[PDB]
């Protein structure tokens, strides 16, 4: 009619948040927006696995998920239907099913420390495997031993390491953008349309 | 929940620790060689002590698993490089004394200059002065100054330093519950616990020897056809059934020939290659240079750089106010990083240099997805040798026809081969027998058979008696003849070499039958095949997980060393020197001595 909602937010957005604890934005019951989605920041992938995205506009879903982080340039292909390792298998596990658009996008200019960009944690020491779609900020030391914690030591780990950035680094290492786009629908208007 | 797990676990650590702390190091050494600051030598400083207690630590830690109940093969691997670098085990004051002796070695031994005589007015350093002394400058009398004067007062007083340096590494080595410091050395070449191609320390010495007695005949023709033609420059120091001196190989050092090759090259009058003049005319300058190296690597499939290296990696001079010492190396920067440092004048060598650096990286780019402690080439001549290959085949006149720099005009003279192959056998023929031979004293006198007041007259006789040159002037046991080398004072490996240069004719025999060239070894090219590529990529992504046996009898159908390759390469220039056999002498006798 005479009024929509944009992604406005979604990019140009400073701060993010690392893969420590992947933030969820929502956004329902108002127009939709994917007219301005490709028209800047060139993409390094565009895969969408789910429904191709070519007519988008033309189908709705109700209350869509929007996520952003910063993880690394080189491992984007972990992020995809059933693949383990690392990243994938224990931070932000993926549903072997799910439909949704994946796009990641470089950004090394922005989010990169000449003096060291050393604040931005990741996990890589977990219990057990991960549910899909499931978060976690829990921060417990981490054991592998026989011996309680009491402190760090021989097989007492700390469960947190750092993303280290310097603008000098080769391509594929660098601090890229992903932004992870997903829907869910019950009996409801899918509310939000173009 | 299992020891290999917290051990896998500890690795996941070390492989972060070690990668960030290895790309500091690698920073701070990048800006100090690119630009000399009082406070780029302090960050070095820094991060080197750094780099020294994290090491420490960890081999300090690394007694939480015993090393006898580890199965596989890749975490036994890495802990025992654990274990085998950054492991202090000798007290701290033999420790700090050793360190001393052996800073206070090296560097004086550089710095130390000569002056000239009667005259301080002007005294030379070792980068200047000797360099043009061993040249075209033909005083004897000059030359053997030289020699005395960078030998006798030096290996005086150097002397008692390495009488001690040795039994101190003796007591380290046997600290290190091993065996002689010669069985410590050869530790590097010694895999153990796999089947089929296994290896140990107790066969390189055996294969050594083989390969040197399969290669003595052609070592012989050749030095008998270059003593020949050395007779008629100065036949007043050369007895005609004797020995030659140490002075007048071209170099104080020796270890290379190719100074020589000016006043020995038969059929001058058949010009030589160069291409120097008509670039210039053609307007070549380095990224040009460069591209064009790299145009090769991108033909034969291989992948090329990236918007890093190239915008990145300084190439050209920057006058003096940014002036640095620039030996072209190839920089590996670390976390997905490559860098080249290298100055650039336009010239032949300069081009085979640049060649050289491009293979060296392009390896270096090629085996990365491996941990840290694995990121190396099987063995150290292994390194080398891999861009060693590259540089020497794009010298050839097939090679220059595919650039096109060439004028087609040249003419493929039979002549003009053998002088071409005469070029390359001077150096790569000269380089072995003196390495051979100072590795056999190194490794005797480290064992133990001689005493220090017979060492010097033992090497000079052996050296007599397996390269058959012998000194100018007799020497006493004060001096250290030895000791003269930079990595005899470095006490680096030197083994490398003989390695290196054994195994690239294996590479080069095996990447040309892939490639299925028909006529003579030499003038064999690679540029539009993909077979060799591939079958060398097959080795170069592996690292040191798979051992050096089965990495070679996968790419060349072989489990050891072979010289055969490089026999079959030399052929022509052997059967050239036996036609001209004819009026020369067989063998050498050491009962001749220059002082009478
Ligand atoms: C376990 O610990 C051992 C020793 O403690 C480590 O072995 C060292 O490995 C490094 C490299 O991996 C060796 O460094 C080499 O030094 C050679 C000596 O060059 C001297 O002269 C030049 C001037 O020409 C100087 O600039 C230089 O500083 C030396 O003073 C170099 O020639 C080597 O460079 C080679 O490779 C480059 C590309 O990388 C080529 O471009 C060059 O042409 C050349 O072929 C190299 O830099 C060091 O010598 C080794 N130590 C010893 C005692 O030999 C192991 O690496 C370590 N294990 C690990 C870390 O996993
Ligand atoms: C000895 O230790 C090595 C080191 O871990 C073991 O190699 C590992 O083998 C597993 C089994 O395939 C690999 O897992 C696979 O990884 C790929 C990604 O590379 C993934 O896509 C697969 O789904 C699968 O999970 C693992 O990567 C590999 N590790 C390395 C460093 O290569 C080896 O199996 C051990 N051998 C014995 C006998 O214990
Ligand atoms: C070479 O090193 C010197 C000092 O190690 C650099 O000089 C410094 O450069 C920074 C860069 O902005 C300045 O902030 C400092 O004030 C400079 N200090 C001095 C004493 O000059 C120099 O820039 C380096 N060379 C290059 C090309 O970067
Ligand atoms: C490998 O292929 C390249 C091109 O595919 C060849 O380069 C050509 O060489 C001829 C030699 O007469 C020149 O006339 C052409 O101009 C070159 N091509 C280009 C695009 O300039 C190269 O010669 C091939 N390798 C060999 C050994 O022949
Ligand atoms: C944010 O939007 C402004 C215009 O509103 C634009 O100039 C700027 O480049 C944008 N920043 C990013 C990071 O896209
Ligand atoms: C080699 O360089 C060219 C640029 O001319 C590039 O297009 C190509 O992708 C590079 N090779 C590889 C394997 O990436």
């Amino acid at each position: 009619v005479t009024n929509l909602c944009p992604f406005h937010e979604v990019f140009n957005a400073t701060r993010f948040a690392s893969v420590y604890a992947w933030n969820r934005t929502r956004i329902s019951n108002c127009v939709a927006d994917y007219s301005v989605l490709y028209n800047f920041a060139p993409f390094f992938a565009f895969k969408c696995y789910g429904v191709s995205p070519t007519k988008l506009n033309d189908l709705c879903f109700t209350n869509v998920y929007a996520d952003s982080f910063v993880i690394k340039g080189n491992e984007v292909s972990q992020i995809a239907p059933g693949q383990t390792g690392n990243i994938a298998d224990y931070n932000y596990k993926l549903p072997d099913d799910f439909t949704g658009c994946v796009i990641a996008w470089n950004s090394n200019k922005l989010d990169s420390k000449h003096s060291g960009n050393y604040d931005y944690w990741y996990r890589s020491f977990r219990k057990s495997k991960l549910k899909p779609f499931e978060r976690d900020i829990s921060t417990e030391i981490y054991q592998a031993g026989n011996k309680p914690c009491k402190g760090k030591g021989p097989n007492c780990y700390f469960p947190l390491q750092s993303y280290g950035f310097r603008p000098t680094y080769g391509v594929g290492h660098q601090p890229y953008r992903v932004v992870v786009l997903s829907f869910e629908l019950l009996h409801a208007p899918a509310t939000v349309c173009g | 929940s299992t020891i290999e797990e917290q051990a896998k676990t500890f690795l996941d650590k070390f492989n972060h620790e070690a990668e960030d702390l290895f790309y500091q190091s690698s920073l701070a050494s990048w800006n100090y060689n690119t630009n000399i600051t009082e406070e780029n030598v302090q960050n070095m400083n820094n991060a080197g002590d750094k780099w020294s207690a994290f090491l420490k630590e960890q081999s300090t830690l690394a007694q939480m698993y015993p090393l006898q109940e580890i199965q596989n093969l890749t975490v036994k691997l890495q802990l025992q490089a654990l274990q085998q670098n950054g492991s202090s085990v000798l007290s701290e004051d033999k420790s700090k004394r050793l360190n001393t002796i052996l800073n206070t070695m090296s560097t004086i031994y550089s710095t130390g200059k000569v002056c000239n005589p009667d005259n301080p007015q002007e005294c030379l350093l070792l980068e200047p002065g000797l360099n043009e002394i061993m040249a075209n400058s033909l005083d004897y009398n000059e030359r053997l100054w030289a020699w005395e004067s960078w030998r006798s007062e030096v290996g005086k007083q150097l002397r008692p330093l390495y009488e001690e340096y040795v039994v101190l590494k003796n007591e380290m080595a046997r600290a290190n519950h091993y065996e002689d410091y010669g069985d410590y050395w050869r530790g590097d070449y010694e895999v153990n616990g796999v089947d089929g191609y296994d290896y140990s320390r107790g066969q390189l010495i055996e294969d050594v020897e083989h390969t040197f007695e399969e290669i003595k005949p052609l070592y012989e023709h050749l030095h008998a056809y270059v003593r020949a033609k050395l007779m008629n420059a100065y036949p007043s120091y050369i007895s005609p059934i004797g020995c030659l001196p140490a002075h007048l190989l071209g170099d104080m050092w020796g270890r290379f020939w190719t100074n020589l090759y000016s006043l020995t090259v038969p059929f001058g009058q058949k010009p030589n290659i160069d291409v120097t003049d008509a670039m210039v005319d053609q307007a070549w300058d380095a990224q040009r240079i460069f591209k064009e190296a790299e145009k090769f690597f991108v033909s034969v499939g291989l992948p090329n750089m990236t918007q890093g290296f190239w915008e990145n990696s300084m190439l050209t001079d920057p006058g003096n106010v940014q002036k640095a010492v620039c030996h072209p190396t190839a920089w590996d920067l670390g976390k997905g990083d490559f860098r080249i440092l290298m100055c650039t004048k336009v010239t032949m060598d300069d081009f085979l240099t640049a060649h050289h650096e491009m293979g060296h990286i392009q390896y270096d780019m090629a085996y990365a997805a491996q941990p840290f402690l694995l990121r190396n080439g099987a063995n150290e001549g292994f390194h080398e040798a891999v861009g060693e290959i590259m540089s020497l085949s794009a010298a050839t006149p097939k090679h220059l026809k595919s650039i096109g720099l060439l004028s087609p005009d040249f003419q493929e003279d039979n002549e003009t081969e053998i002088n071409f192959l005469l070029k390359q056998a001077l150096t790569i023929v000269g380089t072995l027998p003196f390495t051979y031979m100072l590795e056999k004293w190194r490794w005797m006198v480290f064992k133990g058979e001689i005493p220090k007041d017979q060492w010097m007259k033992k090497w000079w006789e052996m050296k007599r008696e397996i390269v058959g040159v012998v000194e100018p002037v007799p020497h006493d046991e004060t001096y250290c003849d030895p000791a003269s080398l930079f990595h005899v004072s470095n006490d680096y490996s030197f083994i490398r070499y003989y390695t290196r240069t054994l195994y690239q004719f294996q590479f080069q025999e095996a990447l040309c039958q892939a490639a299925k060239h028909e006529g003579p070894l030499h003038k064999c090219d690679i540029s539009n095949s993909t077979e060799a590529g591939q079958k060398l990529f097959n080795m170069l992504r592996l690292g040191k997980s798979e051992p050096w046996t089965l990495a070679l009898e996968n790419v060349v159908g072989a489990k050891n060393m072979n010289v055969r390759p490089l026999l079959n390469y030399f052929e022509p220039l052997f059967t050239w020197l036996k036609d001209q056999n004819k009026n020369s002498f067989v063998g050498w006798s050491t009962d001749w001595s220059p002082y009478a």
